[PDB]
């Protein structure tokens, strides 16, 4: 291990491997697969139906207390039944360490509102519907907070175009702003990137 | 062949080959590759009609189409023709089978002669190459009459080439002794040698009576001269005594025909007429040139002010000669079905846009039929695809290549008639490399071969 | 708690799209063929969902190439055949599917190069 | 009234071909041998019922299905056609 | 089996009955709005383009999808209660500045390249 | 037909439709709605203004990158005519003024420039015209206006036998000189008004140009009602909650708007033709701090 | 070497004028047309053939690290020169 590469961390490792082990022996109704990173980052997939179990044990309990919401998600993989995977982080001060938390949801299952466990919860929430179309149950005021008013669809899904479907100019005739379909001056150029010749063996899939 | 069209902006910018395994391994021919450059030049991009000099002069689609409609109404039954090119898809060739059958006619021929007589395009096996590219690899022995596999068919040559390398098989030919890039046994250049193989004098009948796997392929150039019926009797009774005399081997397929053109196969499964015959038998007044240019029929054999249309998408022998000009769409600009001389049916894609007023070619024929009041029932390239599968359903199947064997039928009706084989040499077109650059529109059109074949007559 | 209802799944109505875009447009669900240029086979392990080419033409200013459809630049990766059906007839597209290409095995031998009666014998190496 | 042509769609191997798979083999060619001149089509289908197309003057069309017809049956079927009774 | 996660009805039957509810807010809401924002189209104009997008969903069968597009419904009701919206987004609903699309083929052959 | 001229796109801002204008007194209350109409679907438009670029200014969103270049030119030169109209293949001319001037008076406005125009588009190869003239224009007619309209339609015709005569009547627009004239007066009872919309005439002058039989016809434009002065000022009145330019003006007003049956109208281009209750409140909402006038037909 | 089209025009280095019937023209009219006076083909053909008397020869573009990749060149065909591909320096060897 030269000064180029990154160096590991064990104590770290080892200490985020039993904390996981020990939220999974606690809620084992919820909880279906525990991860750490080869960089000492702890991650848990749950099922949807323990959101607010598992954030409120995580939140309140004395060796968690996990007290503050850094961030809240979702990552959008078309290939997966359940489309939409949702991403909470979260940071402990009393620890001084970090948690995420994974669920699956698709495009008509709701998933339930964790704003009465954390308040930041809320707004991140309305993006997510606003982005992804994932539906929030028991939310305070669930609208759209990003895209414009009367906006058709959700812009971060994989299959939406990058350009979108309309475009705005001003119209003298109508003496106002109008929305029309769109069309590019120049079109968006798309570059084929990816090689052959794999770069990672560590990371090879089975033949099937 | 399978290709992968490499596009950049909306402009073609290179061909590449395509893996298939069954038809053209991992290669192209060079004609294939670079004869792209052809569709750059003498395009047609809007439609034409002749002025009051005589002259023809740019129009717009409503005048053109209208002036196509009203001689179509005006005429009926044989008076209305159309003949079919040689870069044509299944789509615009129903279509226009559909369009002459609304008006009554059944004058709807190709260029290239299939011999009618007997089972003609009736059953399927009568005119394909039933043992298949990759049934080429299971021969013992191969038997070539009046074809040159390597200008005619590089990647079928290739083919054979290979399982010569690899399974000692055995080749010979009876033609003009060109090169094949691997040796073979020279029968001799006279059809009459064909009947001596079904007499059994001839010792290479001795030789592939012990073949466990016999092929025999006969050439559509051996098919175009006068006496290809006759050519075509003698190479099934050869058959014949195959089967009969050595046994039959189980699902073989022993008989093989090798086509040259890409619209072929399609127009003889859609029941058009192969050859141009019935053109001559019965000059129509208004003809259809459906990317027709073979030269076949020019104004001397047609009569006084005939009407003539052409529908392509370059600028050769039949366009000057037409008196209404539409232009079309090449492989490279719309989804079409061509079946290969295997039996084979593939869709090609869409890399581009047809180049000014052009439109797709099944379009125009549906835009004309609906002008003239006759208006057929499809709309979308879905329900072209549907009426294609009700004329014959095999053109909706992509990939699939296998058929039902019907050579005793096809057989036994060709034994009615006998006409002798002429006193000619078997010479088929392609003798040497120089002749295998420009055989069709886009070839002739192309920078690239105009190179090829001036650094092949003269090299530095 | 649960409907238990029995319905294919159509989401056409929550997605967005103009209607024109749905019943026009057909997808083409294949595995990419392998770039001639290069040997390596890296890129055909996964299927892409794309859609059909559209109309593109010149600007009259600066000669650009301009185009009027959203879903030119749009390709779809799915791990299986069946997941990329799945979303295409969830999504109320028409596609077309052929099937996945594999290049047969070979019988690779070195010594025969080197044949003594057989025509594999090599002019030159 | 005149008949232009006919087409006889018949699958490989599903049983309810076999009997039209028969006629073919056994008097096709016969009726070839009375009809010179009209073209005979015969194509393939796949999980398709057999059918026989009938293309009179002036592109009208009709078709008849053949699934599980014996060799007899299609026969009569195809005198009724080409004579022209209904 | 097939059996999934309700959103708000069990059956058609509530779905449907959201459905009534969300037309009757937007019937009561048109005129108001036509007042509002000062529009230059009727009240009937407004509420037939009330029932066109009412009748754009007609063929749905899932109440899943049903409810769905009935909290997006609200949604853009509520937009349009509390002026959220300029004048601008009221009109998006009608493409006035739009050319008219024909539909036959003979049109569609003429014009361009697009089936 | 030139290529370059084909239509290409899907008729949008950055598509191409093949026309190339130049429209003459594109900075006026119709020249606005014309240049809008082309530049909305991808046309190239040549604007030749005599004006400070100030007062072009609002112009240029109406068209994509490069679809708009303006020029420079006078009247009473020819050269500047000519390099305006050398590579066009539609010329249109809006020029018009209402009043006299102590440069122009009506003869040059209305004979001597469309005279020179349609000459140096016939001379140029520009293969349609199209030229806009009052309804009422004839020449045995009191108003010095309407002769010199009647005039310059003669001469007009004359130099190109293949100009498209439009003969619009009182066209009535958010920017007009109709109903705000009314409106800012804050006699009849025997006069009949037959007012048409601006975006109607747009639409006209927009299909005349595609139309490609309307090569050497004559259109009166007019709309779908014929009103009473007093009833129609009446609800011009009403409309805006109002309780009820030196000589020529007054007189064309007084005029009785005329009927001529025999000229195809809007309905020959394909356009239903807006009635005035819709639009009046679209003019006149700007004039403020419901029982529309009765028509004859 | 700047040439002049037939119409008027200035032909650029890439042979680029619009022709008789271009309406596109018109976008130059009261204004000019942009076109480079150096071509750089002209340039490089006025340069002298560089004389070396070893089989291959090496070219940076001169400057070092501020000209083009290095690259060699053969200069065994005696018929014609040795062109760089960067920067079209012409070498070749001193026959006779
Ligand atoms: N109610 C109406 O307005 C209807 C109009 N008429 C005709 O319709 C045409 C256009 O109408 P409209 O747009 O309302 O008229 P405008 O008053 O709005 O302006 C007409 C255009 O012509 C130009 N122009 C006027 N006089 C001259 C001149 N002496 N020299 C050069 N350019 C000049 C103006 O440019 P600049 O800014 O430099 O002055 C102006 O851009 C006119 O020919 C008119 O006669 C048809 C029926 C009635
Ligand atoms: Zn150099």
């Amino acid at each position: 291990t030269r000064p180029t590469i990154r160096p590991r961390n064990d104590v770290v490792h080892k200490q985020l491997s039993a904390f996981g082990q020990y939220v999974a022996e606690i809620l084992p109704k919820y909880v279906q697969q525990v991860q750490v990173s080869c960089f000492n980052e702890l991650e848990i997939f749950i099922h949807p139906d323990g959101v607010i179990p598992v954030l409120t044990f995580l939140r309140d309990h004395t060796n968690a207390q996990f007290k503050s919401l850094a961030d809240l998600t979702a990552v959008d993989v078309p290939t997966r039944q359940n489309r939409f995977e949702i991403v909470y982080n979260l940071l402990s001060l009393r620890f001084n360490s970090r948690i995420r938390v994974k669920t699956y949801t698709d495009e008509l299952t709701p998933i339930e509102s964790s704003v009465t466990v954390y308040k930041a919860a809320n707004w991140y929430e309305r993006e997510i519907w606003d982005m992804f179309g994932v539906f929030f149950a028991n939310h305070p005021d669930l609208r759209r907070i990003l895209t414009d008013y009367g906006f058709e669809g959700h812009p971060f899904r994989k299959d939406f175009p990058l350009s979108g479907y309309v475009e705005l100019r001003y119209d003298d005739e109508v003496k106002r702003v109008v929305a029309e379909p769109v069309e590019l001056a120049q079109e968006f150029r798309k570059f084929d990137l990816n090689s052959p010749w794999e770069a990672f063996p560590a990371y090879r899939q089975p033949p099937e | 062949s399978n290709i992968v069209v490499s596009t950049r902006t909306g402009e073609v910018m290179r061909i590449l080959p395509r893996m298939h395994e069954d038809i053209n391994e991992e290669w192209i021919s060079d004609k294939t590759r670079f004869a792209y450059d052809g569709l750059k030049r003498q395009r047609l991009t809007q439609p034409m009609i002749r002025n009051e000099k005589g002259l023809l002069t740019y129009t717009t689609w409503e005048d053109a189409l209208s002036r196509v409609a009203g001689m179509l109404q005006s005429f009926q039954g044989n008076d209305v023709a159309a003949i079919a090119g040689g870069l044509v898809d299944a789509e615009a060739l129903v279509a226009l089978k559909d369009l002459l059958n609304r008006v009554d006619s059944d004058s709807l021929c190709t260029e290239e002669v299939f011999p009618t007589a007997g089972a003609g395009t009736d059953l399927r096996s009568n005119y394909l190459l039933n043992t298949t590219i990759a049934g080429v690899e299971e021969a013992d022995v191969i038997l070539l009459v009046g074809t040159n596999p390597r200008f005619e068919a590089p990647l079928f040559n290739a083919r054979i080439r290979k399982s010569w390398l690899h399974n000692d098989l055995k080749v010979a030919l009876i033609g003009s002794p060109v090169d094949l890039t691997y040796r073979y046994d020279h029968l001799g250049d006279s059809p009459k040698i064909l009947q001596d193989i079904a007499s059994g004098n001839h010792p290479f009948s001795q030789i592939l009576k012990e073949a466990k796997k016999p092929m025999v392929v006969l050439g559509s150039s051996a098919l175009q001269r006068s006496d290809g019926t006759a050519i075509l009797a003698a190479v099934s009774n050869i058959a014949q005594n195959i089967r009969l005399s050595s046994g039959v081997t189980g699902d073989w397929k022993v008989m093989n025909i090798l086509h040259r053109i890409a619209s072929q196969v399609a127009a003889l499964d859609l029941g058009y007429k192969p050859g141009v015959e019935a053109i001559r038998k019965n000059p129509p007044k208004v003809l259809f040139l459906l990317g027709a240019d073979g030269g076949c029929i020019t104004r001397q054999d047609l009569p006084k002010d005939c009407f003539i249309i052409y529908q392509g998408h370059h600028g050769d022998v039949g366009a000057p000669m037409a008196d209404v000009i539409l232009p079309g769409a090449a492989y490279t600009e719309k989804s079409a079905t061509y079946v290969n001389t295997e039996g084979r049916a593939q869709q090609t894609k869409v890399a581009v846009t047809p180049p000014g007023l052009a439109r797709e070619d099944w379009k125009i024929i549906r835009a004309l039929s609906e002008i003239a009041g006759m208006t057929l029932p499809y709309d979308t390239l879905d329900q072209v695809r549907s009426r294609l599968e009700e004329v014959s359903p095999n053109l909706v199947r992509y990939d699939d290549v296998e058929g039902a064997n019907y050579f005793q039928q096809a057989n036994e009706l060709s034994k009615l008639v006998n006409q002798q084989l002429l006193a000619d040499p078997l010479v088929p077109p392609q003798l040497t490399i120089k002749d295998f650059y420009m055989t069709d529109s886009i070839s002739r059109a192309s920078q690239t071969m105009a190179k090829c074949v001036k650094a092949v007559t003269e090299g530095i | 708690q649960l409907i238990a209802v029995d319905e294919k799944l159509d989401i056409t109505t929550l997605t967005g799209v103009p209607e024109e875009h749905i019943k026009t447009r057909k997808v083409r669900i294949f595995v990419p063929a392998r770039n001639n240029m290069q040997s390596g086979v890296n890129n055909t392990k996964k299927w892409k969902m794309e859609f059909d080419t559209r109309e593109r033409w010149e600007n009259p200013l600066m000669g650009w190439s301009s185009t009027a459809d959203p879903l030119s630049n749009l390709v779809l990766t799915f791990s299986t055949k069946e997941d990329a059906v799945a979303f295409a007839e969830k999504n109320g597209w028409s596609f077309d599917v052929e099937e996945r290409k594999v290049p047969k095995p070979k019988s690779k031998s070195y010594g025969a190069n080197f044949s003594w009666n057989k025509r594999t014998r090599v002019s030159t190496k | 009234l005149g008949l232009r042509e006919i087409r006889i769609h018949l699958c490989q191997r599903s049983p309810g071909s076999q009997g039209v798979r028969d006629f073919i083999e056994k008097r096709y060619v016969e009726l070839k041998k009375a009809n010179p001149d009209l073209p005979i089509l015969i194509r393939e289908c796949s999980d398709v019922q057999p059918k026989l197309w009938a293309r009179y003057a002036f592109g009208q069309e009709k078709n008849v299905s053949l699934n599980n017809f014996s060799a007899d049956q299609v026969t009569r079927t195809l005198e009724n056609v080409l004579s022209g009774k209904a | 089996g097939t059996s999934v996660k309700p959103i708000f009805s069990r059956d058609m039957n509530e779905a449907k009955r959201r459905v009534r509810e969300l037309y009757r807010a937007w019937y009561r809401e048109v005129p108001n709005t036509v007042h509002l924002f000062q529009l230059d189209i009727s009240v009937k104009q407004g509420r037939d383009k009330v029932r066109e997008m009412f009748m754009k969903n007609a063929h749905v069968t899932d109440p899943r999808v049903v409810d769905l597009l009935v909290i997006k419904g609200k949604m853009e009701l509520e937009e349009t209660i509390n002026v959220w919206k300029q004048r601008t987004h009221i009109m998006r609903f009608f493409h006035e500045t739009e050319a008219p699309r024909p539909t036959d083929f003979l049109s569609k052959f003429y014009v361009g390249h697009d089936p | 037909l030139h290529h370059a001229l084909i239509p290409h796109g899907k008729g949008g801002r950055s598509s191409v439709s093949g026309i190339v204008a130049t429209v003459f007194g594109a900075t006026g209350f119709l020249g606005r709605y014309v240049v809008n109409h082309l530049g909305r679907m991808g046309s190239q438009v040549i604007v030749p203004y005599r004006c400070e670029p100030y007062d072009t200014m609002h112009l240029r969103p109406m068209g994509d990158l490069g679809q708009i270049i303006f020029m420079e030119w006078n009247g009473k030169d020819k050269d500047s005519i000519r390099k305006v109209v050398e590579h066009s293949n539609v010329v249109i001319n809006l020029v018009g003024r209402e009043w006299e001037t102590k440069n122009f008076d009506f003869e040059d406005v209305f004979v001597k420039i469309p005279h020179a125009i349609a000459q140096v588009s016939k001379e140029a190869g520009v293969e349609k015209l199209i030229h806009i003239s009052h309804l009422n224009a004839d020449i045995k007619s009191p108003s010095r206006y309407l002769r010199s309209k009647a005039v310059g339609e003669k001469e007009v015709r004359a130099a190109f036998p293949e100009a498209t005569i439009i003969k619009p009547s009182d066209i009535f627009g958010r920017e007009d000189r109709f109903l705000n004239y009314f409106a800012s007066m804050r006699l009849g009872k025997e006069t009949v008004k037959q007012p048409v919309y601006i975006v109607d005439v747009s639409k006209g002058i927009i299909n005349a140009i595609k139309d490609p039989d309307a090569k050497g016809k004559t259109f009166a434009f007019v709309g779908p009602n014929r009103y009473l002065l007093f009833d129609l000022v009446q609800y011009i009145f009403a409309v805006a909650y109002r309780p009820f330019t030196t000589r020529d003006k007054v007189e064309r007003v007084h005029m009785s708007d005329m009927t001529l049956p025999h000229l195809p109208g809007l309905e020959d281009l394909g356009i239903q033709a807006t009635p005035l209750e819709l639009k009046a409140i679209e003019v006149l909402r700007r004039h403020r701090t419901v029982k529309p006038a009765k028509t004859v037909n | 070497g700047v040439r002049t089209s037939p119409t008027g025009e200035k032909v650029t280095h890439t042979g680029q004028a619009y022709d008789d019937g271009d309406y596109r023209r018109v976008r130059f009219s009261d204004r000019q047309k942009e076109v480079n006076e150096n071509f750089a083909i002209d340039l490089i053909a006025e340069q002298p053939v560089s004389e070396v008397g070893s089989r291959v020869i090496s070219c940076d573009g001169g400057g070092g690290a501020l000209g083009h990749p290095r690259v060699y060149i053969n200069l065994d065909k005696e018929t014609k020169t040795g062109t760089c591909g960067y920067c079209g320096l012409q070498f070749r060897q001193p026959h006779h």
